[PDB]
């Protein structure tokens, strides 16, 4: 995968949304943006060009889940790949993760190990 | 009730995909193969949803469902 890749980190908490990022450049990835919940995600995707969207389930305004359907169902960035952080290995929640379209769901908190297999498995499952 | 089919699987696969069908619902009869693993599902979870989430690791054909 192309270590320039763009990412956009979506989290309402900026802690988080640091950590996600010092972990992606622990694995080479720098070409990151933030985002603070579903609505302000969408609205900087417009800006075209992201290859890759991390984001967390829980978000004021407009959760994960809804961000997540909103990029499927958008003609335009429809494949984008899709990573949803939660914070429980729900069952409710993950088939809802899978049924709108997740290229796949990681569980906080997480370690740079995991996140590096979670990329993988998307990276190889989609050719990248 | 049902039962579930899980074929080439890799190093590791088979517990991962033990524990993801644990998150989902509860498992009798399981049998653990080297590169495989089957089970009889208790029929409180839609198919289609299970298929769902293993494919966040696995392919479909991998995936195979049939009567006990
Ligand atoms: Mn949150």
């Amino acid at each position: 995968a192309d270590k320039e890749l763009k990412f956009l980190v979506v989290d309402d908490f900026s802690t988080m949304r640091r950590i996600v990022r010092n972990l992606l450049k622990e694995l080479g990835f720098n070409n990151v943006e933030e985002a603070e919940d579903g609505v302000d995600a969408l609205n900087k995707l417009q800006a075209g060009g992201y290859g890759f969207v991390i984001s967390d389930w829980n978000m004021p305004n407009m959760d994960g889940l809804e961000l997540l359907k909103t990029i499927r169902a958008d003609g335009a960035m429809s494949a984008l790949p899709v990573l949803m952080v939660t914070a429980e290995a729900k069952k409710e929640n993950i088939i809802a993760a899978a049924q709108a379209g997740a290229s796949g769901y990681v569980v906080k908190p997480f370690t740079a190990a995991t996140l590096e297999e979670k990329l993988n498995k998307i990276f190889e499952k989609l050719g990248m | 009730a049902r039962r579930i089919i899980l074929s080439r699987l890799k190093a590791g696969e088979v517990d991962l995909l033990e524990e993801e069908l644990g998150h989902l619902t509860t498992l009798t009869d399981v049998v653990k193969g080297a590169d495989s693993l089957s089970a009889i599902l208790p029929g409180d979870i839609a198919e289609d949803d299970i298929t769902a989430v293993l494919c966040f690791v696995i392919e479909a054909d991998q995936i195979t469902f049939e009567t006990v």
